[PDB]
């Protein structure tokens, strides 16, 4: 859920935004004592968006 | 709910921002009906569900009827928000609310010349009652309520033929025969008359059966009675 | 006043025993009342029933009045039964045919005007629910040209319109010509339709008319249009496509009045309720992006009533509508464009009620906050509601207590330390402890057992409210139950440590509780877990030594612990 939120911080201030990299790496890694997959599912499709946003402008 | 508990200050900005409201939600015609019937039939209904001791804490019945005495005098800030009636409808909807609530009260009890009170929390429920109204009761006249007396007065009378065991009858009838000699009601309208035979009649029965009652209630009784206007 | 007395006296004995000499003595003795032949009575109490002013007034206005409409009631029917009905009827008809009405639709109302009028109004108004009672709905009557009598509807929808651009007397007076109209059957189709009213208010403010004459006598109304079980309601729910607001009202008027009702039989609220829950997809303009998001919670609302008034294992499954309805619900989980607020309303009412379920539980519990809240910082809008969503799952699960929702929930909680109020967590599950039969508790037991497969924070996120606060006959039945389960289960590493730190934690209670037959081969299988002398050491340690302090509880309590 905040996924959306960094990712609408890099995508209107157009930076890498290396603190919103370190808050997706938490939001993408917090599956190590959970074996919930739709929790890995949210989180690898917030971070192929990011991924794309890299791509987008800058990073 | 939240009233209670407060000390004068926080508690008077609570009136305040109450009867600010209150005009607010007045502005809208149905919307004002509605709500102020709604709010102050289950803050009756709250404030009479306020148990009591036989002879952050228990909030207490003592402080409302000052937000009551705000009501009739919160003209200093209606007049500014009217710039950019008020006791009338504060004490119609009063009076219609403490009626509709009466009118709920299952009284059974049983004596096992005792007394067993098989409805204690109804008891309370009266009791506080009593207390609230007439702290609240005896400022205002029968302006909103002359009308309301015929009702009254016959309503009473029948609880009384169910139960002729509430002081709280010619309580409200004491208050009531004040505004009305106040008004004189008395000229020597149908229901003029016919009112005056209630109290006649009413009075010269319980009058007479006096004999069967005892302390707390016969001195009630008696109490209740004298304020009966000449 | 004493001679009145004497005259109302003798009027109610007499009349008492004029039923009777048509009750006592029937129609084969009706020759008795022909021995009143000419019966000044038919043409005299007459008067005294309808106008107590006709026994002198009957001052004093003593229980004997407010005898006299059942006894009056009584005495009609007693003429019912004798062959002087017809007489009374046509003496009755002599005295009022609805002469009176045509006129006294002008007494001048909403005001003191004249109210000696309104007074014989609501005398003969009294009379005529008499007759009504006693059987003489439209005998008596000279019954409207058209089948339904509009001669009371459409006068007080004429003068409560225009006498506003108010008074309780006035009120009441509109109440008893509201009895009136219920007097005259059919009426309600009627009702119904005209009450739609658009007639939009005319003054500072505008809104429609009708729906405000309704609310005024709100309750008595839906009493009368309700008779009508469902059929005026589904033509109201064929209209209710842009208004809800009055079918809305109408309903939970009747909704806490079958809560009323509950005394006499609240099944025909029950039925009622159930029947239009059938008929709920005939009109479906809601609950979707179709309605508005007012609406929408509305429909909500109204539903909620419904599955809080009938018993929630009626339509907890498929009984008849249940599908229809359950889906509805599950669309409404589904639109998921709601306030995080809405959708904890929304989540009051799963306990109500299969996998499906949980599905869209999942699916749904999902789509608030990844792991945390802190995350969200306190006083955001987001961050209240999400305590106050964690506020409804608590209550709604404590209510259920369900294996299954508590699991989901503790999952929910179990990703962060004191990120869901984790007290108010414990509060509930000391509650549910507590709450559920033994049965219940025990497969909670069984649920927290294998979501317990850092790799321990799982049950120890929710254990000690179990380990506590359930009864001790599922405490002693599930300790029963895993004897073997713990006797097997006694035996990178930092998940196994884990595992074995939830064996301490589960097993020192259960010891310390109560003691079957394994007692001593226990007792060796747990010290020789402990007997050894990273961190994960000084767990250990600790650990095993709290667990050693509970096996001493019952056994190995006095001294001399088989060194």
């Amino acid at each position: 859920n905040p996924a959306e939120n960094f990712r609408v911080l890099v995508k209107q201030k157009k930076a890498s935004f290396e603190e919103a990299s370190n808050q997706l790496i938490n939001h993408i890694e917090q599956f190590l004592d959970t074996n919930e997959t739709p929790y890995f599912m949210k989180s690898i499709d917030c971070i192929r968006a990011f991924r794309e946003e890299a791509i987008k402008f800058s990073e | 709910d939240s009233f209670p508990q407060y000390s004068p200050k926080m508690q008077l900005v609570c009136c305040r921002a109450i009867v600010k409201v209150f005009l607010a939600l007045a502005a809208k015609g149905p919307v004002l009906r509605n709500c102020i019937s709604t709010v102050v039939h289950q803050g009756l209904i709250r404030i009479c569900s306020k148990p009591v001791v036989l002879p952050w804490k228990v909030p207490t019945y003592k402080d409302y009827v000052d937000l009551f005495r705000h009501l009739l005098s919160s003209d200093q800030m209606m007049d500014s928000i009217l710039a950019d009636s008020l006791n009338h409808l504060l004490y119609d909807e009063f009076v219609k609310s403490v009626l509709k609530i009466v009118e709920k009260l299952d009284l059974t009890l049983e004596i096992q010349a005792n007394l067993h009170p098989a409805k204690p929390k109804d008891f309370s429920a009266f009791i506080n009652l009593v207390e609230f109204c007439r702290e609240i009761l005896p400022e205002k006249q029968a302006e909103f309520f002359e009308p309301w007396v015929y009702s009254f007065s016959y309503e009473l009378i029948l609880q009384s033929t169910r139960l002729p065991l509430i002081s709280g009858f010619y309580k409200l009838l004491s208050i009531t025969v004040r505004n009305a000699k106040k008004i004189k009601y008395f000229e020597g309208d149908p229901e003029k008359y016919s009112c005056f035979a209630l109290f006649v009649k009413f009075g010269k029965e319980v009058a007479v059966k006096m004999k069967q009652y005892k302390d707390e209630l016969l001195a009630s009784c008696l109490t209740f009675l004298l304020s009966l206007p000449h | 006043e004493r001679y009145n007395y004497s005259k109302c006296t003798v009027v109610v004995r007499i009349m008492e025993f004029t039923t009777t000499l048509l009750n006592t003595s029937p129609e084969g003795w009706k020759l008795l009342k022909k021995d009143l032949c000419n019966t000044h009575l038919m043409r005299v109490l007459v008067q005294t029933l309808c106008e107590p002013a006709s026994i002198g007034f009957n001052i004093g206005d003593v229980q004997v009045m407010a005898h006299l409409p059942d006894v009056c009631v009584n005495l009609m029917k007693a003429l019912k039964m004798s062959p002087y009905k017809d007489i009374l009827e046509t003496h009755l008809r002599e005295k009022i045919t609805a002469q009176s009405i045509e006129e006294l639709c002008a007494v001048n109302l909403y005001g003191p005007d004249a109210q000696v009028d309104r007074s014989r109004l609501a005398a003969v108004v009294s009379a005529c629910k008499q007759l009504h009672r006693a059987g003489l709905l439209h005998n008596i009557l000279p019954s409207q040209s058209t089948d339904l009598h509009h001669s009371v509807g459409t006068e007080l929808l004429s003068l409560v319109y225009k006498g506003i651009a108010l008074d309780l007397s006035c009120k009441q007076l509109a109440s008893g010509l509201l009895e009136l109209a219920f007097a005259f059957g059919g009426l309600c189709e009627r009702l119904v339709s005209l009450l739609l009213n658009p007639a939009v208010l005319s003054t500072v403010i505008h809104f429609s008319h009708g729906e405000y004459f309704y609310s005024l006598f709100s309750e008595t109304i839906n009493t009368e249009l309700l008779k009508n079980l469902d059929l005026a309601v589904l033509e109201l729910m064929q209209s209710s496509v842009d208004n809800t607001k009055m079918v809305s009202a109408v309903l939970n008027g009747m909704l806490d009045q079958s809560f009323r009702e509950r005394a006499n039989q609240k099944h025909q609220g029950l039925k009622l309720a159930t029947t239009i829950l059938q008929h709920w997809k005939k009109c479906d303009s809601w609950w979707a992006k179709d309605s508005p998001l007012e609406t929408k919670m509305a429909v909500l609302a109204l539903l909620a009533k419904i599955l809080q008034i009938d018993s929630s294992v009626s339509f907890n499954t498929s009984h008849g509508s249940f599908p229809e309805v359950f889906t509805t619900y599950i669309s409404l989980l589904a639109d998921t464009k709601l306030d995080l607020h809405l959708k904890g309303q929304a989540v009051t009412l799963l306990p109500f009620f299969l996998e499906e379920l949980r599905r869209v539980l999942e699916q749904l519990i999902v789509a608030h906050f990844p792991m945390q809240s802190r995350e969200f910082p306190p006083g955001t809008p987001r961050f209240n509601n999400y305590v106050d969503c964690m506020k409804k799952f608590l209550d709604a699960l404590e209510l259920s207590q369900s294996p299954m929702l508590l699991e989901l929930m503790t999952e929910v909680l179990c990703r962060e330390q004191q990120h869901v109020m984790e007290e108010l967590f414990q509060s509930s599950f000391r509650r549910i402890a507590r709450r559920g039969s033994c049965v219940t508790q025990v497969g909670l037991l069984e649920s927290v057992y294998e979501m317990f497969r850092t790799r321990q924070s799982f049950v120890d996120r929710s254990l000690l409210t179990l380990l506590w606060h359930c009864s001790l006959d599922a405490l002693r039945e599930f300790f029963s139950t895993i004897v073997v389960d713990a006797i097997d289960v006694l035996k990178t590493f930092d998940t196994q440590i884990t595992k074995k730190m939830g064996y301490y934690k589960i097993l020192d209670v259960m010891y310390s509780r109560l003691p079957n037959e394994l007692t001593k081969t226990l007792i060796k299988l747990c010290y020789d877990a402990f007997t050894e002398n990273l961190e994960r050491r000084r767990l250990y340690h600790c650990a095993a030594y709290n667990c050693a302090i509970s096996v001493i509880c019952c056994v190995f309590n006095e001294l001399k612990f088989y060194q």
